[PDB]
RNA sequence: GUAAGAAGCCCGGCUCGCUGGCGUGGAGCCGGGGUGGAAUGCGAGUGCCUAGUGGGCCACUUUUGGUAAGCAGAACUGGC
RNA sequence: UAUAGGGGCGAAAGACUAAUCGAACCAUCUAGUAGCUGGUUCCCUCCGAAGUUUCCCUCAGGAUAGCUGGCGCUCUCGCCC
RNA sequence: CGGCUACCCACCCGACCCGUCUUGAAACACGGACCAAGGAGUCUAACACGUGCGCGAGUCGGGGGCUCGCACGAAAGCCGCCGUGGCGCAAUGAAGGUGAAGGCCGGCGCGCUCGCCGGCCGAGGUGGGAUCCCGAGGCCUCUCCAGUCCGCCGAGGGGCACCACCGGCCCGUCUCGCCCGCCGCGCCGGGGAGGUGGAGCACGAGCGCACGUGUUAGGACCCGAAAGAUGGUGAACUAUG
RNA sequence: AGGCUAAAUACCGGCACGAGACCGAUAGUCAACAAGUACCGUAAGGGAAAGUUGAAAAGAACUUUGAAGAGAGAGUUCAA
């Protein structure tokens, strides 16, 4: 009724599945990949506060 | 129902004169001939009236 | 009246027009009543099928769709002729019969 | 949506953004296109110029059935056909040319456009122009005229 | 009914808030308002330059990078 | 002291959309753009806030151009929009192309010629800093709105398109567009 | 009002149906070499849509009519 | 008992015509039009004017320009110039 | 014992009664005796811009038809040889009508202010232009050896969009002259070089839906006339027979 | 220059029915109730206001003050 992506839908004639837009919609797994960590910048943590 | 046909007609062999065959001077004359048919022949008349 | 840049308009409202105003809130309706009618029509006609006279073969008039083909009304007393069924009874045959068209 | 417009955050203000001075007068201008030609024609020949007066002559009864010819380009003259039609021409066993017939997609003229092809084709069409009938024949094709 | 008739007062605050700045100067401004002749004959030099040019040109720049 | 008038930068830093891919590739993106410290990165992160008038689509006759340059051999095109496919063009080289919904009429036609796309998510999962890329984007003039845009219809020099309900003859060409009734322009 | 540079200068070579004693003059194009060019301060450019306004008044100074006016009418700046 | 509304009647005051007459009353067109008065409803934050040019039977108005706001967009610094 | 406050009282200071027309309001300018309920920018059609969505040189079934009778079904689902049709994809003339591809190389005819031929990719060039590519140079334990290891950059190149200019193409005009063709050798057609007018072309971006603002026609933010027309009722008052 | 004919079409009146992202007694039809009723003008004509005891009247027997209106006790009800 509905087809995938590859043969589209046999009972409507001119319907195909929706496009897909972000293959990869875990955004944990590419952060933490080492392809991304690979040329990344310094964490730099510091504060650095207002002083007196 | 009335579902509409239509002749092939798939592929052929050009001709030899077919290049030369048709043009847009053809339907350019075609067009002024149309437009200049009667007044041709009132020249004629008029022309074969002097003789 | 006008604005710093826009299409000129001429709406056509000036006449009295909230007195006759035609909403198709009945349109539901309309069709369910045409659905019923047809339904009723075949089941009284069974044997016979629903757009019951067959129509011929109509070319347009104009340059426009003179391309296409199309249905008509009825078949032409000279085709019944050359078919050789008589007039009057293609009428309850089933043939529509156009004695105005000319071939 | 009343929730959404504007009319529910000018609660409070009396002009309701308006103006104190020069209040919502019922058409204060004039009604609908008023004085088009005087206090409005700097309007009028700033933004709408050549909307005063008449041109051309009038054709009593016009039909619109008979100036319809709606026109094709070289560049689309090969989307009418088929795909595979392109390739069996390109493919190139002998010295035939593809039919590529415009009156069935519905054009009747064709005008010209650059980029064709190398293949010969034969248009069948009601009306050409001078540019396409020279670049379709610059490649070896053939024109024919239909009615 | 007697009111005021016309007065330029509050009028350079106004050009000054939005500014006065001078016209955007960019190369090859306009051809227009130039003597008729004049374009004509530098349309025509335009025109016939890449007749001798794409040869004596590229001669004379292999020349001078030969010499440097 | 300083007026306040222009203090406050008008640009956004929020996409509108509520599109929840849309709104993971900017919470990507960002991420990039801040760490890599690419200014491909925030070009990109930028060019995702646009609104749906600023990301025209990109035909693709004209990717075929701007691929066809020289020093674009093995460059992956990037458009930030949608790619349509162009029926002008009848071959097409290889075009490995990474962009944002790309039309289903040209998926076919760049998947039989030999060239693989590829999604933002994948970009950014292949070249992080975005090395090797072309940044391409459509033609944001080419809308019509930009037609009937200028300083007025009314100066010699218009050009302008003015609004008319109707096109034809007696529509806004007496006065105004002819010097035998009025002026010319 | 203008100028205080790289949108500039020096060099070589091509095009002209412009002009013409002259390879003369003037424009256009190409090619390689050389940015530190008054002080001070500042981030700039641009597109679209657009409400309100379209009765003003006062003051230092310069001024028109009036004897004069908390009168009428102007120029710069400031204020309500 | 007769004359009924641009009509009647008037020894004439344009007086009378059901407390209304230099044009009655009743219902409808009609929610007639008004460049003219009056009013126009919750909070906070940010930006924030004009009474000026030109044209209009224009001068208590409108159009245009200017002042203003919003939506953006294209770039630039952030590591001897 | 502590407690701000929607309780009362007192002192010190400051404190004119709110709303709108106005250059000017507390005014000897207008409205308000008080309290409760109702009360004013709405909706439709069309246009312009901006935003969100889906598809994409296509887009849209709102008009009808189909499945099974259905409370939710006046919904939703489908048409596929129902896209007829609307918008856009082609513009320019009053009209007859016409109607958009450049660049490199070589040759010939006087390579002639000069056309054609053959091969190729195929929408020109200049000055800016995010981004990208290459890149001298130096930056990591005693050493000549290395691929990762630390890691930026002088200069240079192809250059998105967009900006300015030059050139190119189409349609309507004016000047100059020459060439080509014949279903028929003509006040028949076609073509060039220059100046201008077009809402044009020069790898296209629109369509449908929703929202917000602005203008307009609808009684159209609300309340308000002097008046005009149509059809009927009154001489129980009063004027006259 | 003679005529007849159902179809798809319209329906704020009439006889019945169903439904509601509508109104909830200053709203909704003028009229939720003895509403085109009371009332107004000679007439054409104009035209209202007005719902809620209690589950069930079980609407307060009886004594006393007052001529009565009314009130003090008492009584029903979960609640006078
Ligand atoms: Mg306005
Ligand atoms: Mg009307
Ligand atoms: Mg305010
Ligand atoms: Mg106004
Ligand atoms: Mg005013
Ligand atoms: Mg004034
Ligand atoms: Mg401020
Ligand atoms: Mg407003
Ligand atoms: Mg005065
Ligand atoms: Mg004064
Ligand atoms: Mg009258
Ligand atoms: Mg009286
Ligand atoms: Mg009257
Ligand atoms: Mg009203
Ligand atoms: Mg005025
Ligand atoms: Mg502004
Ligand atoms: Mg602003
Ligand atoms: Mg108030
Ligand atoms: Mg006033
Ligand atoms: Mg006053
Ligand atoms: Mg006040
Ligand atoms: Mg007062
Ligand atoms: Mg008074
Ligand atoms: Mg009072
Ligand atoms: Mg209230
Ligand atoms: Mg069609
Ligand atoms: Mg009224
Ligand atoms: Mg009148
Ligand atoms: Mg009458
Ligand atoms: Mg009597
Ligand atoms: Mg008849
Ligand atoms: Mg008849
Ligand atoms: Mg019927
Ligand atoms: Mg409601
Ligand atoms: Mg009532
Ligand atoms: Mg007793």
């Amino acid at each position: 009724l509905y087809g995938t992506w590859r043969k589209a839908a046999s009972l409507k004639s001119n319907y195909n599945l929706p496009m897909h837009k972000m293959m990869n919609t875990d955004l944990s797994r590419i952060l933490k990949s080492p392809e991304i960590q690979r040329a990344l910048r310094a964490p730099r943590k510091k504060i650095h506060r207002r002083v007196l | 129902p009335i579902r509409n046909v239509y002749k092939k007609e798939k592929a052929r062999v050009i001709t030899e004169e077919e290049k030369n065959f048709k043009a847009f001077a053809s339907l350019r004359m075609a067009r002024a001939n149309a437009r200049l048919f009667g007044i041709r022949a009132k020249r004629a008349k008029e022309a074969a009236e002097q003789d | 009246a006008p604005s710093r840049n826009g299409m000129i308009l001429k709406p056509h409202f000036h006449k009295d027009w909230q007195q006759r105003v035609d909403t198709w809130f009945n349109q539901p309706a309309r069709k369910i009543r045409r659905r019923k009618a047809r339904q009723a029509k075949a089941r009284r006609i069974a044997p016979r099928p629903a757009s019951g006279p067959i129509r011929p073969i109509v070319r347009c008039p104009t340059v426009r769709y003179h391309t296409k083909v199309r249905a008509g009304r009825g078949f032409s007393l000279e085709e019944l002729r050359v078919a050789g069924i008589h007039k009057k009874v293609a009428r309850t045959i089933g043939i529509s019969v156009d004695p105005r068209r000319r071939n | 949506p009343s929730r959404l417009r504007k009319t529910r955050k000018l609660r409070g203000h009396v002009s309701h953004g308006h103006g104190r001075i020069g209040k919502h007068r019922k058409h204060p201008g004039g009604r609908g296109n008023a004085g088009g030609m005087h206090h409005h024609r700097i309007n009028f020949d700033k933004y709408h110029p050549g909307y005063f007066g008449k041109v051309g002559m009038r054709h009593y009864h016009l039909k619109r059935n008979q100036s319809f010819c709606p026109t094709v380009n070289l560049d689309k003259l090969w989307t009418l056909v088929s795909e595979q039609t392109r390739v069996n021409a390109a493919k190139n066993k002998t010295g035939v040319a593809p039919i590529i017939d415009v009156v069935r997609s519905g054009y009747y003229k064709v005008l010209g456009k650059g980029k064709l092809p190398k293949q010969p084709v034969i248009v069948k069409a009601k009306f050409f122009s001078r540019r396409a009938e020279e670049k379709i024949k610059g490649v070896g094709g053939a024109c024919v005229l239909v009615a | 009914a007697k009111s005021k008739n016309h007065t330029t007062h509050n009028q350079s605050r106004k050009w000054h808030r939005n500014g006065i700045k001078k016209p955007r100067s960019q190369r090859y401004e306009s051809l227009k308002g130039v003597d008729p002749k004049f374009l004509r004959n530098m349309r025509f030099a335009k025109k016939h330059n890449k007749k001798g040019l794409k040869k004596m040109q590229a001669n004379n720049a292999k020349a001078v990078s030969a010499r440097a | 002291d300083i007026r306040h008038n222009k203090d406050r930068k008008v640009r956004r830093k929020e996409p509108k959309s509520q599109d929840i891919y849309l709104r993971l590739l900017v919470k990507l993106y960002r991420f990039l753009a801040r760490r890599t410290n690419s200014t491909f990165n925030q070009v990109v992160l930028k060019r995702l806030f646009m609104s749906r008038t600023n990301r025209p689509p990109l035909s693709l006759s004209r990717m075929i151009r701007k691929m066809k340059l020289p020093g674009r051999e093995n460059k992956t095109a990037v458009v930030v929009g949608t790619v349509t496919d162009d029926v002008r063009i009848l071959e097409v080289p290889k075009l490995k192309v990474c962009a944002l919904r790309v039309s289903s009429r040209a998926r076919s036609r760049i998947l039989k010629a030999g060239g693989k796309i590829l999604t933002f998510d994948q970009l950014a999962l292949e070249s992080p800093k975005g090395r090797g890329t072309v940044l391409l984007s459509g033609p944001r003039k080419g809308r019509e709105v930009y037609r009937h845009f200028g300083k007025a219809p009314g100066t010699p020099h218009s050009h302008t398109k003015p609004y008319v309900r109707s096109k034809g003859r007696k529509f806004e060409r007496a006065r105004g567009r002819r010097a035998s009734r009025g002026y010319k322009n």
